[PDB]
């Protein structure tokens, strides 16, 4: 049988991926790319196997030829008797994160503010909010909207990187990697946190998993929900707890995805990896954990259950869903 | 809406 090659994005996903391929047996090894486009292009030229992408890099992918594979399933709300290999996903809730303190601000006032994004390109944090702007001020300008910003993957010298900070030296700023301390879900939740900027894109299970004592890290173990709140589109403010209720858009899942003739074989390979690694497989947490990263999310989120089969052996159009990929493609019209 | 963007 042959091996898995999977990409890690970034040197913390490197040595991530590198503890799994060991305790794997060599079933997977590891390719390493400075950026998920570039783990994107390794992948279109057989250097890699397969690597798990929030829906924003699905649409690049999935323009190039690659296919969904397994989907991220995190804990459901409700009872269900299924395994999670065969539960549906329930897509997350991309919101808009403010500070309870910064009192006047809503959806209607966020020109000229400063805001704090996953990425450029990912779901909640660039592709739902800027589309949404663009559209309601009638202008492809999205670039000159907030008067600074954290955009990983954006120009380093423009405004949409201006208040990103790079790793322990000032290396690196705004890449679109773990190395960025403004990077991904919790990187710009952080940038909200110390009040870098005033409104932070990300979903609604990074406020929790990050305040209350659910992280124990340094930046967030001190902080408390209720000093922050959601941005509605309605011009109005909610607590945190009223997500279902304030949000931006509902998202699809992060999911793996390869090329279309080692799908079928990625799939396997995960499935028994995940049964040896994942949530109470045989062996987490005593050898290795394929979804804990310490809080940082790495290869996987850390809410991650299960990888779950997906229904109907999806495109990626019908994986994204027609709504999510119409919102894409014009919003890349300004681009 | 319709290319590969590599
Ligand atoms: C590495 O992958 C191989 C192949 O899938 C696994 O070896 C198999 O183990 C299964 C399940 O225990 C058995 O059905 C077979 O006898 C083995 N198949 C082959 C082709 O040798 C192996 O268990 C995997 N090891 C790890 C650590 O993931
Ligand atoms: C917002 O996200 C949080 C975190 O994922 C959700 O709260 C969790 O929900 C699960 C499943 O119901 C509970 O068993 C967990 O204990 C909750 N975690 C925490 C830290 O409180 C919350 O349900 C989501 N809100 C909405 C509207 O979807
Ligand atoms: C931004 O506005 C565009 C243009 O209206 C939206 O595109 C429409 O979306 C609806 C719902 O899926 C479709 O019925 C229309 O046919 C789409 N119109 C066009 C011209 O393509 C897009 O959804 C909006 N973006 C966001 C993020 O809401
Ligand atoms: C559940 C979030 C909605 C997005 N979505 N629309 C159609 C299919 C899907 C999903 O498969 O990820
Ligand atoms: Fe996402
Ligand atoms: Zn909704
Ligand atoms: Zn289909």
């Amino acid at each position: 049988y042959t091996r898995v090659v999977w990409c890690a994005v970034g040197p913390e996903e490197q040595k991530k991926c590198q503890q799994w391929s060991q305790q794997s047996g060599q079933n997977v090894t590891c390719a390493t790319a400075s950026t998920t486009d570039d783990c994107i292009v390794l992948v279109l030229k057989g250097e890699a196997d397969a690597l798990n992408l929030d829906g924003g890099y699905i649409y690049t992918a999935g323009k190039c030829g690659l296919v969904p594979v397994l989907a991220e399933n995190r804990k459901s709300s409700k009872h269900s008797s299924l395994d999670c290999v065969l539960r549906p996903t329930e897509g997350y809730l991309a919101v808009a994160v403010v500070k309870k303190a910064n009192e006047g601000l809503t959806w209607n006032s966020l020109k000229d503010k400063k805001s704090c994004h996953t990425a450029v390109d990912r779901t909640a944090g660039w592709n739902i909010p800027m589309g949404l702007i663009v559209n309601q001020t009638g202008s492809c300008a999205f670039d000159e909207f907030f008067s600074q910003s954290c955009a990983p993957g954006a120009d380093p010298k423009s405004r949409l990187c201006a208040l990103c900070a790079g790793d322990d030296q000032g290396l690196d700023k705004c890449v679109p990697n773990s190395k960025e301390k403004y990077y991904g879900y919790t990187g710009a939740f952080r940038c909200l946190a110390e009040d870098v900027g005033d409104v932070a894109f990300v979903k609604n299970d990074t406020v929790w998993e990050n305040t209350n004592g659910e992280s124990t890290a340094d930046w967030a173990k001190n902080l408390k929900r209720e000093d922050f709140r959601l941005l509605c589109l309605d011009g109005t403010r909610k607590p945190v707890t009223e997500a279902q209720s304030c949000h931006l858009a509902v998202a699809p899942n992060h999911a793996v995805v390869s090329r279309s003739d080692r799908a079928a074989h990625v799939e396997q390979v995960l499935l028994h990896q995940q049964a040896l690694f994942g949530k109470n497989g045989k062996n987490c947490p005593d050898k290795f954990c394929l979804f804990k990263s310490e809080t940082k999310n790495l290869l996987f989120n850390d809410n991650t259950e299960c990888l779950a089969k997906l229904g109907g052996r999806p495109t990626y159009e019908e994986y994204l869903g027609t709504e999510y990929v119409t919102a894409i493609a014009n919003l890349k019209k300004c681009s | 809406l319709e290319a590969c963007a590599f």
